[PDB]
């Protein structure tokens, strides 16, 4: 009850689905740049921080 | 010493707490000198010597 010509339609559907998946999963989160997350890297330096202006 | 105090610089709580046991050292330094020459009653010293041996009230 399933002819062979109807298969590429299903293949098109699944290709659309997996492309909608991969266009999202191709994105990834980079390294964090918030200074509040890395202020202790500077707090723990071997010398005190110079606020130079 | 600079290394140790540079780490004390980076501490947060110990550098504000661990010094509170230091006055107790000077307390001992003062009380010891008070006790080296404290005048005491001879009768009380002969009746109740502190941690002396062969005291039957202690047991030995």
């Amino acid at each position: 009850d399933v002819p062979i010509e109807k298969i590429p339609e299903h293949a098109n559907v699944l290709l659309k689905k997996i492309d909608a998946c991969l266009e999202i999963l191709s994105k990834d989160i980079g390294e964090v740049t918030d200074a509040e997350a890395h202020e202790m890297y500077f707090e723990t330096s071997k010398f005190q921080i110079l606020h130079i202006y | 010493f600079y290394n140790l105090y540079n780490f004390v610089r980076i501490g947060r709580v110990s550098k504000y707490v661990c010094w509170l046991s230091l006055p107790l050292v000077f307390q001992r330094m003062w009380m010891k000198n008070r006790a080296t020459g404290m005048e005491y009653d001879i009768d009380l010293e002969n009746y109740a010597p502190f941690e002396a041996k062969k005291n039957p009230m202690h047991g030995h």
